[PDB]
């Protein structure tokens, strides 16, 4: 049960950055810190609590003993997003802590919203996809809420997004609703309704099944 | 040059059965402990199994213990992960990484050195090239994109206008239906005065299945 805290944080460029772990245990050998970027590999930043790996950033930092353990970077630069791990060796276990993602502060950005209806081509297939499409924004926290003649659907959407835009520092976010032809052609009014702080009230975006 | 090469990931079915490697180079491998580290899609690192140098001690996570034996040929410069039993919660990316020793008795540990992973999939679907399906721009700023549905497995790649669009697009990273086949989209967001004039094609290839498809994406037919 190893923690760290925060879960996620933003933070500009030059921010102090300050992640901390908790060992399960009183640390008996070394706790280590790794960061880890989008798509690539971890690599080792601080060993036995403090030590900088050989070629790392004088920027990053350790501190700690016991259970409690902390991470700095004094400085963030652009290159620094990525997730960050604590690792213990205890009861003959390595274990990582659950990670600090950490992403770039902008200032927020509502988005903007599209709803696609299902082709005519997939409908022949027997199954309907809608799509709801959030593009551009910042922070990444927001809510999709798929409604079908005024019924929340809940369990029959899949989401993703994008990792931060390297230029602007936005996500994107798609969403898919999938339903039977024969369920599809049951309803009429197909909504996605999104929720973000940039919004002063929540958008919808929405079509009548068979309309231009 | 210090390096660690993991192989041997593919798709494999439930209940069965795969070995992975990690070849070892630029170093004295028979020096070092070595570790299986895994990560789950969207999930955080997760240790594994450790060998010792010689391969007389091995350690495994509770998760994988009764399942997973770990092993090396120091004359192969080669360590190995048998997995049996085969989980869907086993699919993952499987990094090797050295173990370094220091301290006291060289008691002390940390993992310095990593491969780039390989990949197992942990399923019983088939081969399935996907259905492109257009999202097609409402009747400023516009959207539009591809619906790249129901392959299997993983990965797709998408261009737009064969690699000459790619200012204002975002491919979505594929989300695994309960169906087990994948599905993705890509979109773009264009100007609407270009709505009549340029032409917008979504260049898919599934090499799984030796599926390539280009989709023209244009206002519905009403």
């Amino acid at each position: 049960q190893m923690t760290q805290s925060p879960s996620s944080l933003s933070a500009s460029v030059g921010d102090r950055v300050t992640i901390t772990c908790q060992a399960s245990q009183v640390i008996s050998n070394y706790l280590n810190w790794y960061q880890q970027k989008p798509g690539k590999a971890p690599k080792l930043l601080i060993y036995d609590t403090s030590n900088l790996k050989t070629g790392v950033p004088s920027r990053f930092s350790g501190s700690g003993s016991g259970t409690d353990f902390t991470f700095t970077i004094s400085s963030l630069q652009p290159e620094d997003i990525a997730t960050y791990y604590c690792q213990q060796y205890e009861n003959l276990q390595f274990t990582f802590g659950p990670g600090t993602k950490v992403d770039i502060k902008r200032t927020v950005a509502a988005p903007s919203v599209f709803i696609f209806p299902p082709s005519d081509e997939q409908l022949k297939s027997g199954t309907a996809s809608v799509v709801c499409l959030l593009n551009n924004f910042y922070p990444r926290e927001a809510k999709v809420q798929w409604k079908v003649d005024n019924a929340l659907q809940s369990g029959n959407s899949q989401e993703s997004v994008t990792e931060q835009d390297s230029k602007d520092s936005t996500y994107s976010l798609s969403s898919t609703l999938t339903l039977s032809k024969a369920d599809y052609e049951k309803h009429k009014v197909y909504a996605c309704e999104v929720t973000h702080q940039g919004l002063s009230s929540p958008v919808t975006k929405s079509f009548n099944r068979g309309e231009c | 040059e210090v390096q660690l090469v993991e192989s041997g990931g593919v798709v494999v079915q439930p209940g069965g059965s795969l070995r992975l490697s990690c070849a070892a180079s630029g170093f004295t491998f028979d020096d070092y402990g070595m570790s299986w580290v895994r990560q789950a899609p969207g999930k955080g690192l997760e240790w594994v199994s450790l060998i010792s140098w010689d391969g007389g001690s091995t350690y495994y996570a509770d998760s994988v213990k009764g399942r997973f034996t770990i092993s090396r040929d120091n004359s192969k410069n080669s360590l190995y992960l048998q997995m049996s039993s085969l989980r869907a919660e086993d699919t993952a990316l499987y990094y090797c990484a050295s173990i370094a020793a220091a301290g006291s008795f060289y008691y002390y540990y940390y993992m310095d050195v990593w491969g780039k992973g390989t990949t197992v999939t942990v399923s019983s679907a088939s081969f399935k090239g996907p259905s492109v399906f257009p999202l097609a721009p409402s009747s400023g700023t516009a959207a539009l994109g591809c619906l790249v549905k129901d392959y299997f497995p993983e990965p797709v790649t998408v261009s737009w206008n064969s690699g000459a669009l790619t200012s204002g697009v975002h491919t979505f990273p594929a989300v695994l239906q309960s169906s087990g086949l994948y599905s993705l989209s890509s979109v773009v967001t264009v100007p609407s005065s270009s709505l009549g004039t340029q032409t917008y094609i979504c260049n898919v290839n599934h090499k799984p299945s030796n599926t390539k498809v280009d989709k023209k994406v244009e206002p519905k037919s009403c």
